[PDB]
This record gives C-alpha cells, sequence and structure tokens, in this order.
C-alpha cells in the first residue's frame, strides 16, 4: 500500500477531490464518433459508446482529446456482464488500429497503444498474449490516470491508486482508448481533468 | 460468442 501511494503522479489527490468536470467537460473529453470502429455508435455526445453485435471482430474507440503533458485522468464504466473474452482499457496514439477480424486483446497488440486486460489482470503493449505480465478482481468502475509529466499509465481501484503499469511514454500524444468483443456492451467514460 |  505504500508502494502504491509513494508512487501517485503529483496532483492526483486534489485532481480527484475537486468539484468534477460538468457533462459538457466529459462530452468534449469522451469518446470519438469519428474516430472509433465502424461497429461502435458513440451515444449520448461521447459520454458511452455501444458495440453492435458483430462476430469475430475486437472494436475500439479512441477519446476525441489527445493528451502529449500534464496529468490526465478518467473514469471507465463497464458492466462486468457485457465484458466477454477480452474487455482491456487502456490508451492509444491516432495510429493505433481500432478494429481487427476475430477476438483478442486489441489495444497493446501493437506498438501504438497500451492496455490492461481488466478480465485477465494482464498488461498489453507490443503483445499477443504470451508473457504479458501482471498487474494489480476489477469493478465496473476503475480509474485510468495518464501522467504526461512523468509518461506513465496507471489505474485506480475503489479510490486506491495501483502504481504505474507503463512508463517511457513522454514524447508521445496518447488519447483515452478501449478494445471490446462484447455484443450490446456500453462503456462509458468519465473525464476527471486536469 | 462474446453475445455475437
Amino acid at each position: 500500500e505504500n508502494l502504491y501511494f509513494q508512487s501517485m503522479p503529483e496532483g492526483l489527490e486534489e485532481l480527484l477531490s475537486a468539484p468534477p468536470p460538468d457533462l459538457g467537460a466529459q462530452r468534449r473529453h469522451g469518446w470519438n464518433p469519428k474516430d472509433c470502429s465502424e461497429n461502435i455508435e458513440v451515444k449520448e455526445g461521447g459520454l458511452y459508446f455501444e458495440r453492435r453485435p458483430v462476430a469475430q471482430s475486437t472494436d475500439g474507440a479512441r477519446g476525441k482529446r489527445g493528451y502529449s503533458r500534464g496529468l490526465h485522468a478518467w473514469e471507465i464504466s463497464w458492466p462486468l456482464e457485457q465484458r466477454g473474452t477480452h474487455a482491456v482499457v487502456g490508451v492509444a496514439t491516432a495510429l493505433a488500429p481500432l478494429q481487427t477480424d476475430h477476438y483478442a486483446a486489441l489495444l497493446g497488440s501493437n506498438s501504438e497503444s497500451w492496455g490492461w486486460d481488466i478480465g485477465r489482470g494482464k498488461l498489453y503493449h507490443q503483445s499477443k498474449g504470451p508473457g504479458a505480465p501482471q498487474y494489480p478482481e476489477v469493478p465496473e468502475r476503475l480509474l485510468v490516470v495518464l501522467d504526461m509529466e512523468e509518461g506513465t499509465l496507471g489505474y485506480a481501484i475503489g479510490g486506491t491508486y495501483l502504481g504505474p503499469a507503463f512508463r517511457g511514454l513522454k514524447g508521445r500524444t496518447l488519447y483515452p482508448a478501449v478494445s471490446a468483443v462484447w455484443g450490446q456492451c456500453q462503456v462509458r467514460i468519465r473525464y476527471l481533468g486536469e | 460468442i462474446n453475445n455475437n
């Protein structure tokens, strides 16, 4: 607990205690209808997306805003029963592919994306699965914490930061992202600042 | 599978 807490990005406690960004801000930093799989429909102007039922496909979405500096955190809400075989949460550059023709951990399967498999607890970056390391059951809601001053991506569950999952991100422009496989899944994004 |  001391180890994880001592690793926290600067300013995270005050970001999380601040009056949360309003709906307009959540929509401006939400899912981009112009930057998602053809099998995904962005709803509520960015607050959530719904993946249509399509067999043998993995489908992702990016947020509207890419981050290159500062601290950025957003809550992902993803119902436990709508995760299926591969539910991956993280970030991507604008170059990562958002669709593939099979069920896979698409986010993090290349050098343009970084993801946490919230079902298996594994981290993916340039990984097809074998050798992916374990990282700290994920409930419906989780916090995604992108520190672009240090260049790390980490997560929090139930108010506890679990440490950096990925490092060496400085010099890139990174967007919130997920890859999903479940028909009719509804994945919410709630930008919290900065 | 996967509700598809």
